[PDB]
């Protein structure tokens, strides 16, 4: 067994439990759910706009962590390059299924004033960790999904909570390479689209603008199965 | 005048209310009513019967299939292979570049929702006089796939749950489709423009063949109606896959780019005439790049004389659309005119070597 | 249990329907279908004239309209489209009389605004031998709709709940069908502010389900006849019989 | 009759009713009405301007859902083009009566700053499907009706309650063909119509921007006859 414990050696004495940082800093640690809901950049990109209810991109919702997007060669996205990863997708490395909600914040820029359309659809699949990422009937609005415009002229940020829609009793949490065909719809909650509003003329002052979308798992999410973390890459050994 | 010096709150303006949400939430509204409590009501003649309800629409039934069931066929003859779905199919003989379709009310009401589950009632009516004879298996194979769709036989079938029905002095029968399935709900057939098969499949083979007597007739038609049953439940709501036939006209996507037609003759100030989407100034409608010149179909506007020409080039900024070399060709303002706005975005692409 | 002595009266029950003077018979049980409850009366809201009901003529029952129904019409056909509160001026204009020749439509010509349930009875003869379905469809407000013409058929009908008229059985179908319209009385005439589709509910209309089918020396025609009670109506606004123009 | 059952042959045990989602997603999907209550798009339009009291556009209200512009042949609004009608005519195809009030959240452009006006105008009757559509003493501004002024340059979104102000049991709701001269006032709400108040130096800024609007039940819709449903189309069919 694994966490047998045979013959205690034991030479220390009692050590005062400071119950998780409460007798110092007055708040626990002791339930890493709660560190769960800390918010964690999710992903980012840059708008390159190449009508009305085009959805801008696409995103996959899963608190898995996305398939990481460092960027070309050129111009690496530098926390993506350098700093690996977060928190959120290296607790749910140590697990196997899920069961909960998400919540966004997705944080637009400043510059653009148009009106902001946000659809969740758990009807789209998600086909293998291969483009399972932000990808700049699926490409317009759709009617009767959940839905959420965000006005950028009063607030250009749109905080939302994504539900756990799906016929399962809980779904996959690691990197997932499409094995089964319709596995494939025990990965994401959904496929949230944002799209903007705006015209041609105004189209072009959008472009190449970051859009980053944060995430949290808020109040639901249950990780179920322990499985032992994978192997991982020291950061300040990084050239 | 106390003054109220303890800080205030610290929060956070958004845009609009949600939409989504629509049951336990007093929703904030600027109302055109004249009254601010007042609420539509309903008179003791008005009473509404119909409480709006996916187990009061569902628990309808629809005719989907009528079988023509002849007297010459054997023992192992498929009279219908329909799927064991809330989708059930039935073509129109249109000729029409979108056949329509008609559905059962559960079919229509579970193609709003993304998930269903639950059992199905099919009534068979068969319509028989007392005098002929039949029977047939109603069966049903949970977990067929397009493979194994064919290889089917009554005999294979026999094995599944299935249900012989003897037609002999009633003529009317209520198969209640099992819902058979490792999943606990079950994903939407159809879906948004972008396709699950059915958990299982219904078959009706004719068991024993029908024997008419001399005075009656040869064959008998079966009519087909599928009703949601009495545990039938969809739950999460998405794009509808089925849309109305009250607008069938579909349009299948050189022109204006988006968002600059109506369109007319004007000036500009870098620029004779070139087409303008506004009369505020450099507000030219922009063109896309052909990878030649045009000449459109149709809708042109009305200047002095109308425009069925126009050559496209890069404004030094967009192409510009034209309707020493090159201002020598140039055509001048004084045929501007009225400035009548061109019907839509209607063009030509006319190439020559 | 299933003990038949048949004799000179015959073997089954009759049941009857019994009116102020017209009494009609069925052999078979009716097969009820009724689309909504039964409403409320409406002639506080929206009448000062004398508004008096007229049991005594009429609830009686009216044939507006008997047809052969041939084996040689195909699947989906149209038998009758059937306006009721019109077909039942406009049979008696097709027996090519006045409108007060009738017992039953007098308040018709004389009072101006018609309110009131109406039933249906469509009885068939059909031999036993003989095989097929027709359904009796009740829809409110036909001529209101456009895309009807594309609903009108059996696939569509039989969705909202109908009759069924097998003629095997030689089945005969009560259809209750109660006041349900957008204004809470409808007008009998020439009227200030609507002329054109006057006194239309809507439509019974009666589709084939499936059509007769027999030997080659069977019986082809199938005679079926349509009944027609007022029963719960009412009547405002005493006009004079001058302003009743003739049907369409 | 419809809904008759002579002679169940049922196979089947007794399957676990999770009360229309409750058991799984903590919610409920057996009431229709409180689905019908998520806002769809409605109508969209493009400014084409051609005084500060000129209606800019005017649209009859009605839950039947517009008579549907696809648009042009070279400009198709992309929506109602490919995913056909959405949900609330989807059910409405499903009655003929209805009897409630409607909610609208019209949303403008951001690029726009002048202050809007809204009329409510029950006088307006509907003269059949045909130009029953968004259309850009009718024409201008009016006293008496229900109004509400909206400044863009807060939130450049107005939410409405069109109340029930007909003179009727309740009114129709399939296609209607105009049939007769009074039935008519038996089809919309009434007919609202929002207008600018620029000027016209301001105006020209105004032209090709977005105008979309949503629309809703609200807790007074009784769909009253049942009604079956008509021949549909299906949209992965579609080219
Ligand atoms: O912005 C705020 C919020 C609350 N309070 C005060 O804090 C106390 C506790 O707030 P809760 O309870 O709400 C109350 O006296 C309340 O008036 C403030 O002074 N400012």
């Amino acid at each position: 067994e694994e966490s047998r414990n045979t013959t205690v050696l034991d030479t220390t004495t009692t050590l005062q439990s400071s119950g998780f940082g409460r007798a110092f800093f007055g708040e626990a640690f002791n339930d890493l759910k709660t560190l769960m809901r800390r918010y964690q950049l999710y992903g980012q990109l840059l708008l390159s706009v190449t009508d009305i209810d085009h959805c801008m991109f696409t995103f996959p919702c899963l608190p898995q962590g996305l398939a990481l997007d460092i960027g070309s060669a050129g111009s690496p996205h530098e926390i993506f390059n350098r700093c690996r990863d977060g928190i959120i997708p290296l607790i749910a490395s140590g697990y196997r299924f899920y069961r909960g909600d998400l919540r966004y914040k997705i944080v637009f820029p400043s510059n653009v004033n148009s009106n902001i359309w946000v659809q969740h659809r758990p009807d789209r699949r998600l086909e293998g960790w291969s483009a399972a990422k932000i990808v700049n009937g699926q490409g317009v609005y759709n009617h009767g999904y959940a839905s959420h415009i965000q006005i950028t002229r009063v607030n250009n940020v749109i905080e939302l909570e994504v539900p756990f829609y799906n016929a399962t009793c809980y779904n996959y949490l690691q990197a997932f390479n499409a094995s089964s065909a319709a596995s494939s719809y025990a990965v994401s909650l959904g496929e949230i689209s944002v799209g903007f509003q705006a015209t041609s003329d105004d189209i072009a002052s959008i472009v190449n603008k970051p859009v980053t979308i944060y995430y949290s798992i808020g109040d639901g999410m249950q990780f179920s199965q322990w499985v032992g973390y994978q192997p991982m890459m020291i950061l300040d050994q990084l050239p | 005048n106390p003054s109220y010096q303890q800080s205030p709150r610290h929060f956070v303006p958004t845009g609009m209310h949600s939409l989504a949400l629509g049951t336990n939430l007093v929703e904030p509204l600027h109302a055109l009513r004249l009254d601010a409590a007042g609420t539509t009501q309903h008179p003791v003649g008005c009473a509404p019967d119909e409480d709006m309800t996916v187990s009061s629409i569902a628990s309808r039934y629809g005719l989907i299939r009528r079988v023509q069931w002849k007297k010459d066929h054997a023992k192992g003859s498929l009279l219908l292979q329909l799927d064991a779905d809330p989708f059930v199919e039935q073509r129109i003989e249109g000729t029409n570049p979108i056949s329509l379709y008609w559905f059962a009310p559960v079919g229509v009401v579970s193609s709003m929702f993304m998930q269903w589950r639950g059992s199905l009632e099919y009534r068979f009516d068969i319509i028989a006089s007392q005098f002929h004879t039949g029977r047939l298996i109603v069966g049903y194979v949970p977990g067929l796939t397009a493979s194994l769709q064919l290889q089917m036989d009554y005999m294979k079938l026999k094995s599944s749950s299935y249900v012989v029905f003897d037609l002999q002095e009633s003529n009317s029968f209520t198969f209640e489709v099992p819902y058979v399935s490792y999943r606990p709900w079950w994903v939407r057939k159809y879906g948004g423009n972008y396709s699950t098969d059915a958990p299982s499949t219904l078959f009706m083979y004719v068991q024993v063949p029908l024997i008419p007597m001399e005075a009656v007739s040869d064959t008998i038609d079966i009519n087909v109606y599928v009703r949601g049953g009495s545990s039938f439940e969809v739950c999460v709501p998405v794009q509808p896959s089925l849309g109305l036939n009250w607008n069938t006209d579909f349009i299948l996507r050189y022109r204006a780019k988006t968002g600059y037609a109506p369109y007319y003759a004007g000036v500009w100030h870098s620029f004779s005439l070139v087409f303008r989407w506004g009369s505020a100034s450099d507000q030219i409608a922009q063109w896309p790049t052909i990878s030649a010149f045009l000449r459109i179909k149709d809708q042109a506007a009305v200047g002095t004389q109308p425009w069925r020409t126009m050559v496209v080039w890069p404004s030094g900024h967009y192409n510009i659309g034209i309707p020493e070399k090159a201002k020598q060709l140039f055509v001048p303002a004084n045929q501007q005119g009225p400035g009548k706005v061109s019907n839509g975005n209607p063009w030509e692409v006319m190439r020559a070597p | 249990m299933d003990n038949p002595n048949p004799g000179p009266d015959g073997e089954g029950e009759v049941e009857l329907e019994k009116d102020s003077n017209v009494v009609l018979t069925t052999q078979r049980d009716p097969s009820t279908s009724i689309p909504a409850p039964v409403s409320v009366k409406w002639s506080r809201w929206t009448s000062n004239d004398v508004v008096d009901d007229y049991a005594t003529i009429t609830s009686r029952w009216y044939q507006i309209a008997e047809f052969v129904w041939s084996k040689d019409d195909p699947f989906d056909k149209e038998l009758a489209r059937l306006i009721l509160p019109r077909a039942l001026l406009s049979s008696i204009e097709a027996n090519s009389d006045a409108i007060c020749d009738v017992p039953n439509t007098i308040p018709f010509k004389v009072h101006a605004y018609w309110r009131g349930d109406m039933e249906v009875r469509v009885q068939i003869n059909s031999n036993k031998f003989q095989v097929g379905q027709l359904q009796a469809t009740w829809y409110y407000s036909d001529h209101e709709n456009l895309n009807i013409s594309s609903k009108r058929s059996v696939y569509g009908f039989s969705q909202m709940d109908h009759a069924l008229i097998s003629a095997s059985a030689s089945n005969e179908a009560k259809l209750v069908i109660p006041f349900k319209h957008v204004y809470p009385f409808l007008p009998t005439r020439i009227v200030p502010d609507w002329t054109t589709g006057i006194l239309d509910m809507g439509a019974l209309n009666i589709r084939v389900i499936a059509p007769l089918r027999m030997s080659a020396t069977g019986p082809t025609t199938c005679n079926v006849v349509v009944f027609i009670k007022l029963n719960n109506s009412e009547f405002t606004g005493t006009s004079s019989g001058k302003f009743y123009a003739s049907q369409i």
